[PDB]
């Protein structure tokens, strides 16, 4: 997978970019699944502009792409990026700040919601 | 429903504690101890509401929250709360997230604006629920 | 590490906030506001300790903490904190949960016993962590 | 694991929306939007099941699936699901092409007789 | 050729059903049944365009497409569609994953496609109908 | 593509089978991708539609690929013409293949005269 | 104008079917009067197909994939009742046998249609005229 | 090939019916019943020749014609029938179309001239093919 092409396209199209992560199966090729990319910028991405940018990545990589805005993404998904993600760009300090905030929010979420998932998991 | 009534009482006592401690506001910004007490009871109101929402999410199997705010999204998705009210409670969760994880970055001016103009977002939520 | 340094600073700031607000102790069990302020700064101390733990477990790939307490457990299994200090920090978290989320069941005397005798656990955790 | 959990929830949401939209079936054959809704939710169920299967194949190191059907084959070879349940889930992979007038009867058939297979799959998964 | 002809007819039938189900938009936003119908009919449009492209790539012997998107770039490289139309049809390839993202966040995407990219399918079949 | 496996499965599962055709992409170079294997059969009777879909998925599992199984006895005239035009006969007598082709091409020629105005309309 | 013409030859052909058949008597025995009935039955069927196809063209109902499909398209858009669509498609099938392999045309079915199913042609022209 | 055998027998069976039915010819330009019989049996002759042509085009891999006129063109382009026969059988098909689907413009003088002078395109086709 061409990580330099992913980095250049995101840097050229996202203002105040701070973090780029590869997560999902490609961070672990595998199959027909999407390439999953997470970005953190100083502002939240416009939802439609994010989707358009994902397809621009999709065209350049000749593969399905899912672009995730970490600043609007759920705590569960942020926890997944933090746990399995491969950082492609951004300082190491910004990655550690993002991890600490994410892991803390997730632990507090697990407390609030653990009766719900116990109930759903029979 | 035994848990819901206990959470409702905790919100009402915490709302009065905030009003009591904040007073007229003239010393709120210079006494860190009054800031702590109000911020704490704001957090308790928010988290008691979150527990109420999750109790209903669990009983009616509305879904698995993916973040703390999502707990209120699920009730608004099923028309059990006002979309204006869901948005307000979720903003209150964001305030809570800053207060718990990185308290130094709390903006006292928004804390004051929530005490003066947004505490009865809690009160809207309490009554609506209760009239199940 | 800048994250470790800032969280250390926060634990210190908040322990002094607890010692200063609790004072001699004569008014603590009476005044809801002093309890609120002690309880909130205990929470901030706990969150700063947990953030350090979560950071180190990820920085050194010791495991994924299944909970805030499990994050201290993982540090102890790697012998970066003692098993006794791990257990004390974990019951601090448990006291925080009661103090914040279920005050009506809080035994105010354990909070006082912690204010008098267990704030050293935070300082002991600070010293071991920075002696890396 | 959140991927397993969320996929299970997606499957149950989709099953209930299929039951709700299908109802008794009286209008189903007349309203193309009820058909579209049921078909799309059948495909979502099938995809979520493939994601669960692939997540399990990887995490427990069973092999690398070469297709969607191989995802279930790997589960059956290691006795995580039974061969008939595996075969029924493979049948559902074909629904990915059912959208792209007499296959309406296939859709009704699947609603009436194969929805239980998705529920049987997530029950086997819930019991780990 | 009946494949080209039938796929064109499928695209128009699907466009007409997207328009009439979406309608004014007022109640599209919270009736999951209408959302499902539009998504599925968008996916059928996308699949039908890819099949047209593959059929032309084959009969014109333009090369073996290496992917769904490559099928359109082969058409663009031989100047049978313009580059921005090619790019717009590649964007639609992404729609096959819009149902299986498990997250409103995508429904703003769906209404965006209905209002601004539905014309891309119509543009494609008019370009093809030259022959 | 294993044609002997296709033949055996259909022979074992379809009573009074008469013709097997491979058509579409997999005949005339095989198209990789997620594309279906397209198979057409003629039997003495029309197949049950649901039993035919089940048989397709059983072939799909044996071939590890999506299969579309077309019953020629109920298929459209357009589709029968495509099978007759581009199809590769995998089984059945030459005479049954020619009976089917003559019937199909004749019906298709009459259909083209009937619908030429509709086709010219929608193509301009 | 085509529909008026086609309806006119349907009525005119039904009339010629009725005279030549007259009373059953000897139609089973003389081949020339069967040829007149069989041909005029085929003309009725094919005039109905072209009525259907004219309507399919101007209303853009779709592209028939078989002769029978001309009436299926009418039924899917509620311009004819589906019991009538089914009966006319039965006539298409007889047309298909009479033109492609006339010797397998069973005459007991031909006389069953002259006796009881000419009304399906008249019902069809009555519906189409009424619209 | 049984296909050709049966179509040929049909062509002969039907041209005999045209001749028996169009006897002296006096009962022809009036009397529509016998016109109907002649026109139908001419269609059956055309359809059987078209089936032969369709069958041969597919077997000899000449292309699949989507119209009956293209089918005879394909046999002429590959020299399986002479082009004089190709264009005359195309004329028969063209006349059947008018005679069956649009009598109100059928000349009927052309039918009668085909009944007496141009049937001999069907025999000629039967003889070539055989």
């Amino acid at each position: 997978l061409n990580e330099n092409k992913i980095i250049k396209l995101l840097r050229d199209n996202i203002p105040k970019l701070q973090l780029i992560y590869l997560f999902g199966s490609y961070s672990q090729q595998h199959r027909n699944s999407e390439i999953e990319i997470a970005v953190l910028a100083a502002d939240t991405l416009d939802n439609i502009a994010r989707w358009e940018l994902a397809q621009k990545l999709a065209s350049a990589l000749d593969s399905d792409v899912d672009l995730v805005d970490l600043r609007s993404a759920s705590t569960v998904l942020c926890q997944q990026v933090v746990t399995q993600g491969k950082q492609l760009w951004g300082t190491q300090q910004d990655d550690e700040l993002f991890a600490v905030k994410t892991i803390s929010m997730y632990q507090h979420l697990q407390a609030e919601r653990q009766a719900i998932i116990d109930d759903v998991m029979a | 429903n035994d848990i819901i009534i206990n959470k409702i009482a905790t919100i009402k006592r915490c709302i009065k504690r905030i009003q009591q401690v904040y007073g007229d506001g003239s010393q709120f910004k210079q006494d860190f101890t009054l800031q702590d007490s109000v911020i704490l009871n704001l957090q308790r109101c928010c988290e008691a509401c979150i527990d109420i929402a999750n109790h209903i999410n669990r009983q009616q199997q509305l879904g698995i929250p993916q973040s703390s705010r999502d707990s209120f999204t699920l009730l608004a998705q099923n028309n059990l709360i006002t979309q204006p009210l869901s948005d307000n409670l979720k903003k209150m969760v964001g305030l809570r997230n800053i207060a718990v994880h990185d308290y130094q970055e709390l903006n006292l001016d928004i804390v004051v604006h929530v005490v003066q103009h947004h505490l009865e977002d809690f009160e809207q939520f309490i009554d609506v629920i209760k009239a199940e």
